[PDB]
């Protein structure tokens, strides 16, 4: 979901 | 190791130390638990994070030279702890580990509240347990009831045209972890809400001049997920 590859970018600014 | 050591270090952190003689040990601690491995975090373990919890808990009861340095090094040592799974599992075991990382995020400490929310943004979006968001914001209740301040206000502060862009970008960030991972419509558009109403909209405004990538990178999911929101609402 669009919600989710949001997520995803959170998590890789992250890392 | 040693494991030897790991032990030491609990029986040193419980010895009732002070000021550069404690903040020695700290730094100590924050090289052995970077620089060994997952193997010797789990020696150290449930005691060894609770005898750091325990210290950490006194530097705010008595209000030291040292006690910025101190409170900082801790952070440093929880965020080497967390840095794997079974460092975030036990921190999250505890009762006061989360409020404790909250109180941490003091804007007047810069570079202790950038480590502090990083960490809390992190254990936001994990996977499992799910809804860290709202454990989180738990302890942001009780700090604010505690320092007499609005729960979001440190954030707010962090976010001031005058602090570094790293803790910008930090305070931004653990906003989008509060946020994005909560299933409940209706309770991302509160959040957001109340974060506008205290200021960030103003705020936001200011923000958006700002050239670095990645303080545009959270500001780019902050809109699409409010614009998301806004779709879903009509
Ligand atoms: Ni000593």
């Amino acid at each position: 979901t669009p919600r989710s590859a949001r997520l995803e970018r959170m998590a890789q600014a992250l890392a | 190791g040693s494991e030897f050591s790991a032990m030491m270090y609990i029986q040193e952190l419980r010895s009732g130390l002070r000021d550069m003689h404690l903040l020695s040990c700290l730094e100590s601690l924050r090289v052995s638990l970077n620089n060994n491995p997952v193997s010797w975090v789990q020696t150290f373990g449930a005691e060894g994070l609770a005898s750091l919890l325990d210290i950490l808990k006194r530097l705010h009861d008595e209000k030291g030279n040292y006690d910025s340095r101190n409170q900082h090094e801790i952070i440093r040592c929880l965020k080497a702890f967390m840095n794997n799974k079974f460092g975030i599992k036990t921190m999250l075991e505890t009762e006061e580990g989360i409020l404790l990382l909250v109180r941490a995020m003091d804007p007047a400490v810069p570079n202790m509240m950038i480590d502090a929310a990083k960490l809390l943004s992190a254990l936001c979006i994990l996977p499992q347990p799910e809804d860290m968001n709202e454990r989180v914001l738990e302890a942001m209740t009780e700090r604010a009831e505690m320092d007499e301040v609005e729960r979001f206000q440190p954030l707010l502060d962090g976010l001031k045209s005058g602090t570094s862009i790293a803790l910008k970008v930090g305070c931004l960030q653990l906003i989008n972890a509060l946020i994005t991972p909560a299933e409940e419509l209706d309770f991302r558009v509160h959040i957001r809400s109340e974060l506008m109403r205290l200021g960030l909209h103003q705020v936001l405004q200011e923000l958006r001049e700002i050239e670095n990538e990645d303080m545009k990178v959270q500001l780019c999911v902050f809109d699409e997920q409010g614009d998301e929101d806004f779709f879903d609402l009509k």
